[PDB]
C-alpha cells in the first residue's frame, strides 16, 4: 500500500535469523536515506542503525550492543531496503521502524513492523461469549466479548454484529498472560433496548494475527421469564 | 552523535494553554541537505508519534500555528499555542542525518478533564471457560477521567495478587475518559475452593468502591 | 437420491386412489407450465443445500423453489387445486381429517 | 460459426479471450452472444479473472444485443472501466463467495450504464444484484429483475442487494435503476443486512430515483432488512454525515419481517422522499413486526420512473 | 378476539411399558413420534424442572397433563397467562405494577 512495506517479520523463535525487507513504492528511496529505529512496546525509540543514500556510498554501522549481527543494506533499483536480524533474543521484540530522511522530496511517516521474539507458536484465542446474566441498566443493553489464551499481540480486530446509534463499542488495550506469554483482554459493546426487543442477536466477530473469524453466537438479554407453576 | 534532549516529561494541560519546550544540540546541526538536525514529534494514539517541524529552522508546510518550529542554530524552541483534547502524546526531537539517532527524552502529555464516576457492568464467568479448568470475573469501569486507581480482586473477601490485573484503556476521542477492566484469574481447584467472587476498584471518581458478587454455579 | 427421498418422504399423502407421490414427482404440468423438467427438478431439490433440506422448511422450500416448476402460488394454493381437481364436493378440512392418521377431534 | 477480430463481435469466447489478454481497451458486441460457448473452470470464480476488463465495453453497435447462459460472476473487479448498453436474459450464476451477475467490484470511478440482467442468482458469502460491493463508482440506467436466494444460516456477514450489497463512497451513489428482485433469503444476525435496491449504503451514499418491485423475504426477523435498503449505518465512527441518503423512492415490494423503505431507522434521517403505496406493510417481541415506520406516505399509486422500455434489447 | 388459534404441547417425556418413567425427548431420540411429527415441527421447548409454563404466544405442559383434570386447571391458568392484556380485559394491559401472576392463580 502507501506506506513503508516491511516484509519478513511477524512471530519468530529467538535464536533465529529474521530478514526484513522495507519495500516503497509511489516517491524515490534513492532519495532518502532508510534508517531503522525500533521501538519497545509503549516505550521511546531506541536507535539501531542505517545504510545511506547511493551517493552518499551506502555507508552501514550498528548499534554497539547490536553490532556483529546486522546486515543492513538496500536495492534502489526494486524501491526497497534491506534490515537482517540474526540470533534472536527476548529483548529485540520491538515496533521496528525503517523511516525515511535525508530528503525533503519524501518524508511521509512509515507504519514500522511489529516482531514478537519468543519460540511460542500462536495461539487461537477462546472466544468467551459472556452475557449480561445480572439485570441490565435501564435503558440499555450490555453485552460483552472475551477473548484468553492468544499469544501473539499483533493486531487484534475485535467487531460487533451490528450497531446505530447509541451504540458505542468499548474495547480495552491487550494484556499479556503472566504464563505462556499469552494474551488476554475483553471487548465491551452497548445495546439499546428496542434493538434487541425486536430480536437482534448480536454475534462477535474477532480476529487474530493469522486465524479466521470466530463468529460466535451471543442471544441478546430479552428472554421473558417462564412463569413455571410451583406443584400443588 | 547529535545528541538531543528534553527537559519536560510528563504534564496535564487544559486546551487553549499555551505549553514551550526547547530541544538543544551537542554536536554539528548539518543535515544531509545541509538543514538543521532536529524534527519535532507528536505522539498519537494508535501509532508512533508524527512529525510537527523538520530541518529545525524551517517550519513545515501545512503545520498549524499551534507548533512553533522558529528554533535555529544548537538551540531550539517549540510552542503549543493552543491544546487539543487529541494533541495528547509524548514529544520527540530527534536528528536525523547521522548514524546515531538521538531522540529527546519525550514529553509526554495528558489532557486534564473533570473527574467523573465510572458506571459498573459485571459479568459471571461463562461455563465454557470453567470446562477449560480456569476462570474469568469481569468487572468493568467506563468513561472515568482519572486513570489513576488501584482494583482489589477480593475472592470471598480476600484479597489475591499475581495472577489477575487490570487493564485500563487510554483516552477516548469523545471525552477523553479512561475506561477500566479486570479480570479475576483462578484455576479450577481455586474456583472451587471459593463460593462468593468480589472485584474492588478504589477510585478517586468513586466516592467509595463499587463491588458485586456471584455465588459459584450461578451460570 | 436426496431429492427423491425428500420428496417421496413428505408427500405420502393421497387424494383418494390417486396418490400425491406420483402426482408431485411426476406430471408438474398438472397447473401449465409443460416445459419444465422432473428429473432437473429432483437434481435441483438434491442441490438446493442442508438449509433447505431441513424438515422444518419444507413449505417454505416449496414456497422458493419448488414452485414455478408446477405453476402454483404457493403450497397450500397447490394442495387446495389437488383436492379441486382429484375428489370435488369434500371440503379440504374433511379430506384433511380422512387423511391424517393423527385422533383430530374437534368441539364445536 | 465465423469469429471476429479487429471487434471481438463474435462470442464469448474471443471476448473473454480479449478480455484477458487486453484488460484496457475499447469494445464492442455485434451479434447474439452465449456465455455457455466458454468453459467455467470450477477453480475459476469470474468469467474475467483479470483484474479489470471492459473499459470501454459496450453493445451499442446497431441493434443492441444480449449474453445468454451465465454460470458464473462476469469480472473479478472494476478499475474505472465502463460497461454500456449489456443486456443478460439468462443467468444462473452462483458461488459460495460473493456472486455477481457483472463484477465482484468496482474499485474505483466505473460507470455502468443501460445494463439489464435476468435470471436467478445463489451465494452463501455475499450476493450483488450487479456489483456485490462498490466503491467510488456509480451506475445509471441500470435495472435487475430474476430470484435471489442466500437463506444459508451462516452466521458470517453478508451485504446482499438488489442491485447492490455494499455501497462505501464519497462519490459511489445508485441513481435510476430498477430492482424487480424475487428475493428469500435468511437475515439470522443484524450484521448481515439486506436490500431490496441495495443491501448497504455507506460514507455519504445518495440513492436517487429508484424502484424497487419485487418481494423481499427474511423468514427470521432479527436481522436487520429494508425494502428498499437494508441500512445507512456507516460502518466507521458513527455520524449521519456519512450515512447517506435516500431521494425519490418507491417501494411496492411485499417485504416480510422487514420496513418497506428502511430496515434500521435513524435519529436524524437522511432520506429525504419515501413512497410507499398500498402492499404488505405491516409484516415481548413488540418490535419483531413493522408498523409503517417510515413508510407512510405515497400511499396511492405513484408514476414509475420511464427508463424501463428505453432498454429496447431484442 | 377469541377465534384465535393457540398452541399446546405435552411434555415430551414418554413413557415406557415396563417401568413408570418418562424419559424427556431432545429433537434426536429413537421414539418414532419425535421422528416424524414433533421433529419436523420445528420448535424447541426449554424443559423447565416443574411447571408449565406460558410463552406469550403459545404454551406447553411440563409437569402436568392435558388429560387429567389438572391438566384442565393449569389449562385455565395458562390461557389466563397467555390471553389477559386483549382477551379478557378489553383491550387495556395489566396494571403498571402488577405482574403476570397476579391475574393466574389468586383470580381468574
Amino acid at each position: 500500500e502507501v506506506q513503508l512495506v516491511e516484509s519478513g517479520g511477524g512471530l519468530v523463535q529467538p535464536g533465529g535469523s529474521l530478514k526484513l525487507s522495507c519495500a516503497a513504492s509511489g516517491f524515490t528511496l534513492s532519495g532518502s536515506n532508510v534508517h531503522w529505529v525500533r521501538q519497545a512496546s509503549g516505550k521511546g525509540l531506541e536507535w539501531v542503525g542505517r545504510i545511506k543514500r547511493n551517493a552518499e556510498s551506502d555507508a552501514t554501522a550498528y548499534a554497539a550492543s547490536m553490532r556483529g549481527r546486522l546486515t543492513i543494506s538496500r536495492d534502489d533499483s526494486k524501491n526497497t531496503a534491506f534490515l537482517q536480524m540474526n540470533s534472536l533474543k527476548s529483548d529485540d521484540t520491538a515496533m521496528y521502524y525503517c523511516v525515511i530522511r535525508g530528503d525533503v522530496y519524501n518524508r511521509q511517516w512509515g507504519q514500522g513492523t511489529l516482531v514478537t521474539v519468543s519460540s511460542a507458536s500462536p495461539t487461537s484465542p477462546k472466544v468467551f461469549p459472556l452475557s449480561l446474566c445480572s439485570t441490565q441498566p435501564d435503558g440499555n443493553v450490555v453485552i460483552a466479548c472475551l477473548v484468553q489464551g492468544f499469544f501473539p499481540q499483533e493486531p487484534l480486530s475485535v467487531t460487533w454484529s451490528e450497531s446505530g446509534q447509541g451504540v458505542t463499542a468499548r474495547n480495552f488495550p491487550p494484556s499479556q498472560d503472566a504464563s505462556g506469554d499469552l494474551y488476554t483482554t475483553s471487548s465491551q459493546l452497548t445495546l439499546p433496548a428496542t434493538q434487541c426487543l425486536a430480536g437482534k442477536s448480536v454475534t462477535c466477530h474477532v480476529k487474530h494475527y493469522t486465524n479466521p473469524s470466530q463468529d460466535v453466537t451471543v442471544p441478546c438479554p430479552v428472554p421473558s421469564t417462564p412463569p413455571t407453576p410451583s406443584p400443588s | 552523535d547529535i545528541v538531543m534532549t528534553q527537559s519536560p516529561l510528563s504534564l496535564s494541560v487544559t486546551p487553549g494553554e499555551p505549553a514551550s519546550i526547547s530541544c538543544r544540540s551537542s554536536q554539528s546541526l548539518l543535515r544531509r541537505d545541509g538543514h538543521n538536525d532536529l524534527e519535532w514529534y507528536l505522539q498519537k494514539p494508535g501509532q508512533s508519534p508524527q512529525p510537527l517541524i523538520y530541518l529545525g529552522s524551517t517550519r513545515a508546510s501545512g503545520v498549524p500555528d499551534r507548533f512553533s518550529g522558529s528554533g535555529s542554530g544548537t538551540d531550539f524552541t517549540l510552542k503549543i499555542i493552543r491544546v487539543e483534547a487529541e494533541d495528547a502524546g509524548t514529544y520527540y526531537c530527534m536528528q536525523n542525518k547521522q548514524t546515531p539517532l538521538t531522540f529527546g527524552q519525550g514529553t509526554r502529555l495528558e489532557i486534564k478533564r473533570t473527574v467523573a464516576a465510572p458506571s459498573v457492568f459485571i459479568f459471571p464467568p461463562s461455563d465454557e471457560q470453567l470446562k477449560s479448568g480456569t476462570a474469568s470475573v469481569v468487572c468493568l469501569l467506563n468513561n472515568f477521567y482519572p486513570r489513576e486507581a488501584k482494583v482489589q480482586w477480593k475472592v470471598d473477601n480476600a484479597l489475591q495478587s499475581g495472577n489477575s490485573q487490570e487493564s485500563v484503556t487510554e483516552q477516548d476521542s469523545k471525552d477523553s475518559t479512561y475506561s477500566l477492566s479486570s479480570t479475576l484469574t483462578l484455576s479450577k481447584a481455586d474456583y472451587e475452593k471459593h463460593k462468593v467472587y468480589a472485584c474492588e476498584v478504589t477510585h478517586q471518581g468513586l466516592s467509595s468502591p463499587v463491588t458485586k458478587s456471584f455465588n459459584r454455579g450461578e451460570c | 437420491l436426496l431429492g427423491l427421498t425428500y420428496l417421496e418422504r413428505w408427500y405420502n399423502f393421497k387424494y383418494d386412489n390417486t396418490s400425491a407421490k406420483d402426482l408431485v414427482l411426476y406430471h408438474l404440468d398438472f397447473f401449465g407450465k409443460s416445459n419444465s423438467s422432473a428429473l432437473d427438478n429432483v437434481i435441483e431439490l438434491g442441490k438446493s443445500g442442508f438449509n433447505n433440506l431441513l424438515a422444518k422448511n419444507n413449505v417454505i422450500t416449496y414456497n422458493v423453489l419448488l414452485s414455478k416448476n408446477y405453476g402454483t402460488e404457493g403450497l397450500f394454493k397447490a394442495l387446495e387445486g389437488y383436492r379441486k381437481v382429484f375428489l370435488p364436493n369434500v371440503s379440504n378440512n374433511d379430506w384433511f381429517k380422512t387423511q391424517s392418521k393423527a385422533y383430530i377431534v374437534e368441539e364445536k | 460459426t465465423v469469429n471476429s477480430e479487429n471487434g471481438v463481435y463474435t462470442s464469448f469466447k474471443n471476448l473473454v479471450d480479449a478480455m484477458n489478454i487486453n484488460p484496457y481497451g475499447t469494445f464492442r458486441l455485434g451479434a447474439t452472444m452465449d456465455a455457455r460457448e466458454v468453459e467455467l473452470s470450477d477453480g475459476q470464480e469470474s468469467y474475467i479473472n483479470k483484474e479489470f476488463s471492459g473499459k470501454l465495453i459496450g453493445e451499442n453497435k446497431g441493434k443492441y444485443y444480449a449474453i445468454y447462459n451465465l454460470k458464473k460472476p462476469l469480472f473479478k473487479a472494476l478499475s474505472h472501466a465502463t460497461i454500456q448498453d449489456l443486456s443478460i436474459k439468462e443467468a444462473n450464476v452462483s458461488s459460495k463467495e460473493d456472486a455477481a451477475t457483472i463484477a465482484k467490484e468496482a474499485k474505483n470511478d466505473t460507470t455502468i450504464a443501460n445494463v439489464h440482467s435476468s435470471g436467478v442468482i445463489a451465494g452463501e458469502r455475499s450476493i450483488g444484484g450487479l456489483i456485490s460491493q462498490v466503491t467510488d463508482s456509480t451506475i445509471s440506467n441500470s435495472s435487475f429483475t430474476g430470484r435471489i436466494t442466500n437463506t444459508y444460516d451462516t452466521t458470517a456477514t453478508y451485504q446482499i442487494g438488489g442491485l447492490v450489497g455494499k455501497l462505501s463512497g464519497v462519490g459511489a451513489l445508485i441513481e435510476k435503476s430498477i430492482s424487480s428482485i424475487d428475493m428469500a433469503t435468511n437475515a439470522n444476525t443484524g450484521d448481515q443486512v439486506v436490500g431490496g435496491v441495495a443491501g448497504v449504503v455507506d460514507k455519504k451514499a445518495t440513492i436517487r430515483n429508484s424502484y424497487v418491485e419485487g418481494n423481499l423475504n427474511n423468514v427470521k426477523p432479527f436481522g436487520k432488512v429494508g425494502g428498499v435498503v437494508g441500512n445507512l449505518w456507516d460502518r466507521e465512527t458513527s455520524e449521519v454525515s456519512n450515512s447517506g441518503n435516500l431521494t425519490n423512492v418507491l417501494s411496492d415490494v411485499n417485504v416480510t419481517n422487514g420496513n418497506a423503505i428502511a430496515g434500521y431507522d435513524f435519529n436524524g434521517i437522511k432520506a429525504t422522499n419515501t413512497y410507499s403505496n398500498k402492499n404488505n406493510k405491516v409484516v415481548s417481541k413488540d418490535s419483531e413486526e413493522q408498523r409503517g415506520t417510515v413508510l407512510e406516505n405515497n400511499i396511492v399509486l405513484e408514476k414509475k420512473i420511464e427508463l424501463v422500455p428505453k432498454k429496447n434489447t431484442k | 378476539k377469541l377465534f384465535r388459534s393457540v398452541l399446546v404441547y405435552d411434555a415430551f417425556r414418554f413413557g415406557n411399558d415396563t417401568n413408570k418413567e418418562t424419559q424427556e425427548a431432545n429433537f434426536e431420540t429413537n421414539n418414532p413420534v419425535i421422528k416424524n411429527f414433533f421433529g419436523p415441527a420445528g420448535n424447541n421447548v426449554v424443559h423447565n424442572k416443574h411447571g408449565a409454563y406460558a410463552t406469550g404466544d403459545a404454551f406447553y405442559y411440563m409437569a402436568y397433563r392435558m388429560l387429567d383434570k389438572s391438566g384442565a386447571v393449569t389449562y385455565t391458568h395458562a390461557m389466563t397467562h397467555n390471553s389477559d392484556r386483549e382477551i379478557y380485559l378489553g383491550g387495556y394491559g395489566r396494571r403498571s405494577g402488577l405482574g403476570p401472576e397476579f391475574y393466574a392463580k389468586g383470580l381468574l
